[PDB]
């Protein structure tokens, strides 16, 4: 059920996420999702460090420049678009590296949905945001966030850390959960990737149903 | 196996009788490999008709 | 629960029949759903309602 | 995908199939959401435990799917899905008196208050009990209320928790009565007043040094009945210098965020709102 | 053929598990017909198959 | 399906059914079980023993007797007045500098002491102890702990202790000679069948 | 760890209008069991001073220097002595870590650091967390104002100890950002151990280096009187169980003296013409003395006065007393009126034997009156007959929830009398065994009466999560 | 060898292929002319068409027998790898950490697992923890045992088919709707039990409260942390609720014989999980029915297994007895001649 | 499920020229009929003296929103969205839309205004459309609303009347908005008065419960997160019976409850493509 | 060979003498980890003894 | 596996042996014998 646009900017498996530049001539602009693997904590180095030597621009330098802005504020210019049919291009309002996607169960259950789930970590100079995408079968929005706040205790001792050694800084949120759609238990499969000859681990999600959610700030 | 089982009461005497006046009294399925044994076993019995 | 008087007083078609075991040992020992084992004879079949 | 069949291991006489013939397009939960099911899990009966919580069934029912039972005619009774955003027909049998414009929640039956509890299908160890449909604010005050009792109650003796929960069990809302039997104290509670607990400091330490003193300064201006009632419960513990806008701008984005996820306890997203009620108050055309 | 295996059916595990126990099975008891057995029944039995 | 693992059977009745069919060393390992040797689905010999035993003998579950002591005070004291005679022994607390010389203080009353239910298991064969006329065979529920009714403050308590060694596993259960059997095989295991 | 920080920031928040001092402490195997440990409810704490023997009463001397006289419907006071010994009590912070542990290393492996003088090894078991408080009043501290601690189970059992202050600060009173991560980075100074009064329970103190109470410059003095005046109260608080026993013997003996000892049946068990009566005078005589040697708290008496203080006993006493003070019934209510209704007795026993020197103290017996007679036939809390009243080697006493009384000898005949708590004050006898009633934690229902699930269990073999 | 001796009991299913026989016109068919049902998907639409059958079978008794004939293939192994007990119970870890540690180190099992909280076991249907190896060579495996008494003699027990608790718990010959006398053959040692005239050959497994009854049966392995998707094949023995419900007149216990009485187990893993609703397979138990269990070809030492695969036609069967040693004989010979004419 | 709607003054041919312009744009109305008469549709009905905005924007939220769709000689096809399917709009609010957006819909703060909806009035009604804004912008000026109403209290000081005008300055890309003060003449308007009332006792109620709260909770089992609440409770305050405590806690419930227009703001759109001169947008409802 | 190594069931029945599975049809089809685990590793075993 | 002993005694009783005696696989104090699962020798040397 393809519900398209045409979107001003190889795999079909990418969600556009539109950021918020503050520059003001664009004033946003649609990063794709493979480059929040550069910003992620939890990711491996070795990844992270494939995807800084593949993918300099000057875009990319105005993308640093624009994200580290304004600290502890993303979420505030974080947008997603959905799934990309083909790539000019357009995008239908799954391509997933190996370590940021993860499972709080035995994923055994038929029907699961997808989350975004973002950290705010403080203990640090200032933050280090971890980019993840949770596969899980919880539909209601309370039992995720009481699974959440079970599987992420640390961030909420640096959330209180920050606030009690900050007091002139303020933040806002622990991190983002949001929905995408869902796929079941069997199309999901450990996979593999070559793009401009390069090697990179990938996990491949092959039946999606696009249907978005709302970014539900938490604590 | 034949006479362990008991007749049912809905008896239709016209339906299912060969020729040479033999009447039907009971249906044995099963697969191919089982019947086959039965057939290279017990073959003088079995009446083609 | 049911309607024995319905089973009593309406015409019947008769059957030749082969129990399985004795009737009264299938009527003990409960291979049917329902049944309505009364020794001697009851009237119970006259109260028309 | 979209129709559920399932069976029983009992027959269906022509009394309970007319028992069940009148509730065409009622509302039963599903726990699994797969194509053929048993009874044996259709329904609620398989969750039901009293002296565990009334809240953690409350929290059990909130994560099952919903259906709505139709074209029964022997060993067939096909839930059918619900898809997201066409108008449907329900039928309720939580005895809430509706209204067009008040959206729906789902809760756990609780007892009516007399001892009728009816099944409508009886069997050999199974019965089968509902799920009520109820209107949003007795959704809302049924979780404010039994999250009072969980918060006030720690630390007390049974006699002033029992002369207090006595009437604090009742809701009177829309000349019916009703009851809260079981918000036992369990690890659910204890987490979900842990997040009421930071949710509260943080909105306490993070606001302004001006909104802590606004009703101060009505107080000490105006003269209102609610404001009479804010002395009352303030007064007994008892020109601005600091002007910053855009740190009161960012401080009230915080104080709006935690106020959130300190209102996320109570206030469920609606899985049904209406478009009619039937006038003897038997059915509704809803759209989820 | 001594289960239902048709081109278009994927496989699962104890599938495949059984499948090699009857390679092997049928691989040594069957190997060479006719230097081993001469007889009638058998080699008719085994051409049918 | 069902096979037994290091049984131990009698001596005393003990008999070869087969002499000229098999002819064994004389060594203890072979003259007495402790792995069983069983079939495949392909006809081939495979081993169990006890190292693959080990992934359900060292659970944490075996060693809890809270469910059998609960279960023991369910089903809890004995049914008749006649089995009220063997079942009374105390836990108190006594100063001991003084049971030193009260010793010949506690002999000077001339009233017997009945013996204990662990005494009153050790006085059957090993093939008397599985039938009805033993008693104790509502007590015996686990094979690492000891079970009885003792009267402490005057009433009937169900307590579970731990056998801390196999020797306080009883005789009908682990006999005498079976023991000698184990001895044999430990010496063997140490290159010594051959004493000093 | 984790609940010393919070009760030591809590106790430099609650220091304006509660003066005490934080006194952490950690326990072991030595006082209390794992099945006790693994399942413990909450703690409790309420400090005696030299001169007042409380803090919740009065500050100047109490209206608890009036006996009981050995009344019927008020207990002891009334039911504003249990309101007041509530309020007295306090609540304390509390955590239990059931598995096996180095309180050195444990500490290391966590946030702390350790400094002591030298690395002893102390293995412990399982270790319950809580702090205490000592009140100081003044800046002044004194050396006699010891400090009790309840257990409390979830059943209402409870263990009491209680400890001075002189071996609490034996040598630690002589030997003189956030917050969270100061403490955390200089953390402990020492540990000691620390027994009770009477020399039974060996718990340890931690003595942390942040402490606040360390910049508040308290003074002390433990003075020779008020020590004297300490050593009265314990021996008063020490002396009201047993000189309730006192009193009912010299009441067996001056009910013996009164009518001579031609003393009446009063339980059912039969007797014979051919024995001799000599033997089992001597039997009882020697059986008393015996009763006399091993008095102890837990008994008949005691247990059979522990429901008797709370409210509830205050309550079914009026009512009691009401139904038992009713008229002739009259047919007006019989005829249409809602009509009227004590099946068996609920009462105590102690079971003394001479032949065998072993007395058995807390035992639970249901009575029952034999309908064919008078007499009391008494039964086991099971439903079985109790045959000790056959043995001529054995004595056994009886107490009522009436608390009336019955010294049976062997052949049912029952020395009749009542209990005498005349001679007793209030304040021991509620602060040594008031009964105490729950309050709500985890696990347990709102509203009363309710039947109750498994307990919480925070469990050492489980995984706790 | 240590001071206890093992009963193994594991299940072994089959693909087998049963003949069937019935009477002529036992049961009439009624069929009906179908209808079709219109859907409407995006761009193409699928029709659903439906037919109804209904079957009275007009035999007083049963018309139709049948009889298991003829074994093809093996789905299990046959095997003898021990019941994983780590991954069933996966709450329970040993007091101190070191030894657990050190347990779990000499066991298989890396850690101690936390088992998910009970709404996922709603929405999920199971946990299914234990994974696939890369070796399926043999089948799907599955064996657990039992600690017994080693005095336990085997020529009464081991050798004929018998119960491998010790007592006999099969309701067929009690009194049916009779609760008390069903708990009193089942548990109480006052008196013999009916199989043979003793009171129990292992008196680790009968007694309400032992160490089988608390690991094995359902209504009693709830209370400490257990896993409901590994099917233990002791758990038809030893679930007591499960057999005094089955206390009933033998016609309706051959109807839950025939049509409740068969599990389901999924045919996808190589450790026998627990099915939920079996609508492509079922697995029925003559073996749950009769309450026995049937002796397989065990030895002890090598050498006499050797004379047994040395032997021939009618050498399966017997039952020889060394020394110390000895030979339980099988009395189903289906080790002998299933694959020798495979 | 199509609306009609009729109008019973006589009807010009300028005001239905000046009425098509509005071809797709958001009309929402107080009841789902069939059939509903025009003084209802859209929001003159509301608006008096006393009562300001936020009674407005806590009446839209729980009102229905439809579309409307064509104009036809006396009746009017209105038209409600469903759930997924897309549909087209117009841009009655005054900020240029762009890609991918979510839209919200608010009560429009020009009451009394320059344009006056191009004289499209009959006898004592008129036509009023919500504003459609995106989000960010939405929740802003909900803030700025806000502490707009929380200065009003003490504004006789003179630098709190320029923080008061920085206020009522706004930024966006090409857009300048002055929204008006809520306060007219030394008074409130009442439901602006107690929405901040609400949270400012709210905040209170909070301030003096969770020093009773930590104790009430913390003699459970202690975590570092409640030491860390507790440090944070002591760092604010050095920066310095039953029946009291129950109505204490139920008026901090539903007294935070009364804060919903202003806690939650629910998304109803999501925007597609976008039109030259900004005007029109294919849009996703959602909800 | 290592002449320890047992014969009872693996030198006298049909086997592989590298002395694992090595069988490559009881491994999943296009699953490279579990087939390097299931012919080279040595925390598990084979499908064969 | 092939027929391979290892003392010339299990050679002996296997070449005495009529017929399916080749098919056996025996053991002595540490001499054994592999036993043939084709019966290739009696086969291939009986059709001579």
């Amino acid at each position: 059920q393809a519900l398209t646009a045409r979107f001003f900017v190889a795999q079909p498996g990418a969600l556009l996420i539109r950021m918020e530049t503050g520059c003001d001539s664009p004033r946003h602009l649609y990063i794709s999702l493979y480059l929040l693997g550069i910003r992620a904590s939890n990711v491996s180095a070795s990844t992270r460090c494939l995807l800084e030597s593949v993918y300099t621009a000057s875009a990319a330098r105005a993308a640093l420049q624009w994200l580290d802005l304004g600290p502890h504020l993303l979420h505030r210019r974080l947008e997603t678009l959905g799934c990309v049919k083909t790539v000019l291009l357009t995008c239908v309002m799954l391509m997933i590296p190996k370590d940021m996607y993860l499972t709080w169960e035995e994923t055994r259950g038929r029907l699961q949905y997808v989350y975004l789930i973002i950290v705010y970590d403080y203990d640090g100079p200032e933050t280090r945001p971890g980019i993840y995408v949770l596969t899980s079968s919880i539909a209601h929005w309370q039992t995720l966030v009481d699974v959440a706040r079970g599987k992420f205790a640390r961030e909420r001792c640096s959330f209180v850390n920050r606030r009690i050694t900050r007091p002139r800084q303020i933040p806002l949120c622990t991190g983002v959960i949001q929905k995408l759609g869902w796929c079941l238990a069997d199309d999901i499969h450990t996979s593999f990737l070559v793009h401009k000859e390069l090697k990179l681990s990938v996990v491949r999600l092959d039946n999606f149903s696009v249907e978005l959610g709302d970014f539900r700030e938490f604590v | 196996l034949a006479e362990a089982a008991t007749d049912s009461i809905l008896d239709n005497p016209t339906t299912y009788t060969t020729s040479s006046g033999a009447k039907i009294s009971g249906v044995m399925v099963s697969t191919a490999n089982v019947m086959q044994i039965i057939m290279s076993l017990l073959s003088s019995h079995i009446t083609k008709e | 629960m049911e309607n024995w008087s319905a089973l009593e007083l309406l015409p019947k078609v008769g059957i030749p029949t082969d129990f399985l075991t004795h009737v009264k040992t299938s009527a003990g020992e409960e291979m049917f759903e329902a049944l309505r084992i009364y020794y001697g004879d009851d009237p119970e079949r006259y109260n028309i309602h | 995908e979209a129709n559920i069949f399932c069976t029983f291991d009992h027959k269906l006489s022509i009394a309970d199939v007319g028992k069940l013939t009148k509730l065409v397009a009622a509302v039963v939960p599903i726990p699994q959401r797969l194509h053929l099911i048993k009874h044996y899990q259709l329904g609620l009966h398989q969750f039901v435990d009293h002296t565990r919580g009334y809240v953690r069934l409350r929290g059990l029912l909130r994560n099952m799917t919903l259906t709505l039972m139709r074209r029964v005619e022997g060993n067939q009774i096909l839930l059918h899905v619900p898809t997201h955003g066409l108008l449907y027909t329900v039928l309720n049998t939580g005895p809430v008196t509706w209204e067009k414009g008040d959206a729906l929640c789902v809760l756990p039956p609780l007892f009516h208050g007399p001892l009728a509890r009816e099944n409508l299908l009886t069997l050999g160890q199974w019965e089968l009990v509902l799920p009520w449909i109820v209107p949003m604010p007795l959704a809302l005050e049924i979780n404010q209320r039994l999250l009072i009792m969980g918060l006030f109650s720690l630390d007390r003796s049974y006699e002033e928790v029992k002369a207090a929960v006595q009437q604090l069990q009742t809701i009177t809302f829309r000349d019916a009565t009703f009851t809260i039997p079981d918000p036992v104290i369990d690890q659910h509670l204890l987490i979900d007043m842990k997040t009421a607990c930071l949710s509260m400091s943080m909105v306490a330490n993070l606001a302004s040094e001006l909104t802590m003193t606004y009703v101060r300064k009505l107080a000490l201006e105006d003269s209102s009945m609610l404001l009479v009632k804010c002395q009352e419960l303030l007064m007994r513990l008892d020109r601005p210098q600091h002007v910053s806008p855009d740190d009161e701008i960012a401080r009230l984005s915080a104080l709006f965020v935690m106020l959130r996820q300190l209102d996320d306890l109570i206030r469920e997203q609606v899985v049904f709102t209406v478009c009619d009620v039937s006038p003897d108050n038997k059915s509704a055309t809803c759209i989820f | 053929v001594e289960n239902a295996t048709l081109a278009r059916q994927a496989l699962n595990r104890i599938q495949r598990s059984n499948i090699l126990q009857s390679f092997k099975a049928k691989m040594l008891a069957t190997l060479f017909l006719l230097n081993r057995t001469r007889d009638r029944d058998y080699v008719l039995k085994f051409l049918t198959r | 399906f069902f096979f037994p693992v290091g049984l131990y059977l009698p001596e005393d009745r003990g008999y070869t059914t087969v002499e000229s069919k098999v002819k064994l060393n004389d060594t203890v390992r072979n003259a007495l079980p402790t792995t069983a040797y069983l079939l495949n689905r392909d006809r081939a010999v495979q081993k169990i023993d006890f190292v693959d035993a080990l992934k359900t003998l060292c659970h944490p579950v075996l060693h809890e007797p809270a469910p059998c002591l609960q279960t023991f005070t369910e089903r809890g004291p004995p049914s008749e007045p006649a089995m009220q005679r063997l079942l009374e022994c105390r836990f108190q607390q006594e100063p001991m500098g003084g049971a030193a010389r009260r010793i010949p203080h506690f002999y000077r009353v001339r009233r017997e002491v009945p013996r204990t239910v662990n005494e009153m298991k050790q006085d059957f064969v090993v093939t008397d102890f599985y039938k009805v006329g033993n008693i104790t065979l509502y007590t015996e529920l686990h094979p690492f702990f000891d079970f009885t009714h003792c009267q402490e403050n005057s009433e009937t308590v169900a307590l579970c202790t731990p056998r801390i060694v196999i020797g306080n596993l009883p005789d009908g259960l682990a006999p005498g000679p079976f023991h000698e059997l184990r001895t044999w095989e430990i010496m063997e295991h140490m290159r010594l069948r051959p004493p000093p | 760890m984790e609940t010393h920080l919070y009760s030591d920031l809590a106790f430099e928040a609650r220091f304006a209008d509660d003066e005490q001092l934080p006194l952490h402490l950690v326990l072991d195997q030595e006082v209390l069991s794992n099945e006790e440990a693994e399942t413990l409810r909450y703690v409790y704490y309420r400090n005696v001073d030299s001169a007042g023997r409380s803090t919740g009463r009065a500050p100047g001397g109490d209206e608890d220097d009036a006996p009981a006289s050995d009344d019927a419907e008020d207990a002891v006071g009334g039911d504003r002595a249990f309101d007041r010994e509530r309020r007295t009590w306090q609540r304390a912070c509390f955590r239990v870590l059931p598995r096996p542990l180095e309180l050195l290393d444990y500490l290391r492996q966590s946030g702390l650091t350790v400094t002591l003088e030298k690395e002893q090894r102390v293995r412990m078991f399982y270790a319950v967390f809580t702090t205490l408080g000592l009140r100081c009043p003044d800046n002044r501290l004194s050396g006699a104002q010891t400090l009790h601690l309840r257990l409390v189970w979830p059943d209402g059992s409870y263990r009491d100890w209680e400890f001075l202050a002189r071996d609490l600060l034996r040598e630690e009173m002589e030997a003189n950002v956030a917050r969270t991560d100061e403490w955390k980075g200089a953390g402990v100074s020492r540990l000691r151990e620390v027994w009770d009064v009477q020399h039974r329970v060996r718990l340890r103190v931690l003595w942390y280096v942040n402490s606040f109470w360390r910049s508040r410059e308290l003074s002390y003095d433990d003075h020779e009187v008020e020590l004297y005046r300490a050593l009265d109260a314990y021996r008063a608080r020490i002396a009201v169980e047993y000189v309730l026993i006192r009193a009912v013997r010299d009441e067996i003996y001056a009910v013996l003296r009164r009518d001579g000892g031609a003393l009446p049946q009063r339980f059912a068990c039969h007797v014979s013409r051919n024995m001799s009566w000599r033997v089992v005078w001597e039997l009882c005589r020697h059986a008393l003395a015996l009763w006399m040697d091993w008095a102890d708290v837990r008994s008949c008496i005691i247990k059979a006065l522990t429901p008797r203080l709370s409210r509830g006993a205050a309550a079914a006493a009026q009512r009691a007393r009401r139904q038992r003070e009713r008229s002739a019934p009259k047919p007006q209510e019989l005829l249409f009126g809602p009509r009227n209704e004590p099946a068996e007795q609920t009462w105590y026993a102690d079971v003394v034997r001479c032949v065998r020197a072993q007395v058995d103290l807390g035992v639970e017996v249901r009575a029952a009156r034999c309908p064919r007679t008078g007499l009391w036939i008494v039964r086991d809390r099971r439903g079985r007959l109790r045959r000790w009243l056959s043995q001529p080697e054995v004595c056994v006493l009886y107490v009522t929830p009436d608390l009336d009384f019955y010294w049976v000898l062997p052949g049912g005949f029952a020395v009749s009398s009542r209990v005498t708590l005349h001679g007793l004050a209030q304040r021991a006898l509620r602060d040594r065994f008031q009964n105490f009633e729950a309050v709500l934690a985890r696990g347990m229902h709102v509203e009363a009466g309710r039947q109750e699930p498994e307990t919480p269990r925070v469990s050492g073999r489980r995984l706790p999560f | 060898h240590p001071g206890f001796a093992l009963t193994a009991v594991r299940t072994d299913t089959f693909e087998v292929d049963m003949l069937l026989y019935s009477g002529k016109s036992c049961t009439s068919v009624i069929i009906n002319n179908p209808i079709v049902t219109k859907e409407e998907r995006d761009i193409s639409t699928t029709y659903h068409v439906t037919q109804n059958i209904n079957t009275v079978d007009m035999g007083l008794g049963y018309t139709s027998n049948t009889c298991v004939a003829y074994v093809n293939r093996v789905r299990t192994d046959m095997g003898v790898r021990v019941q994983d007990l780590f991954r069933v119970f996966p709450m329970n870890v040993y007091r101190h950490d070191e030894v657990d540690r050190w347990i779990r180190h000499a066991a298989g099992v890396e850690r101690p697992q936390l088992l998910d909280t009970e709404t996922i076991s709603m929405l999920t249907f199971g946990s299914m923890s234990e994974r696939n190896a890369a070796a399926t060579v043999h089948g799907q495996k599955a064996a657990c045992e039992l600690i017994l008494t080693p005095v336990t003699m085997d020529v009464n027990y081991f050798k004929i088919p018998n119960n491998p608790r010790g007592r006999a718990s099969c309701m067929l010959a009690v009194d049916p709707y009779d609760t008390e006398a069903a708990t009193k053959a089942i548990y109480d040692h006052r008196e013999a039990d009916a199989q043979t005239f003793a009171a129990t050959h292992n008196p680790w497994a009968s007694q309400a409260g032992c160490l089988s009854d608390v690991l094995y049966n359902t209504r009693h392995r709830e209370r400490l942390g257990y896993n409901s998707k590994f099917y233990s094949p002791c758990a038809q023995y030893f679930n007591t609720e499960e057999i005094i419900a089955a206390n009933k007149t033998l016609f309706k216990t051959i109807d839950e014989y025939l049509l409740r009485a068969k599990d389901c187990i999924r045919g996808d893993t190589d450790t026998q999980y627990v099915c939920v609703e079996g609508t492509e397979q079922l697995i029925e138990n003559p073996c749950r029915l009769t309450q026995e269990a049937l002796p397989i070809l065990s030895t002890t030492t090598l050498a006499l297994m050797e004379t047994k695969l040395k032997g021939g036609a009618g050498a399966f069967a017997t039952s020889e007895t060394h020394f110390g040693n000895y030979v339980v004989g099988e009395i189903i010979p289906l080790q002998q001649s299933m694959l020798f004419n495979s």
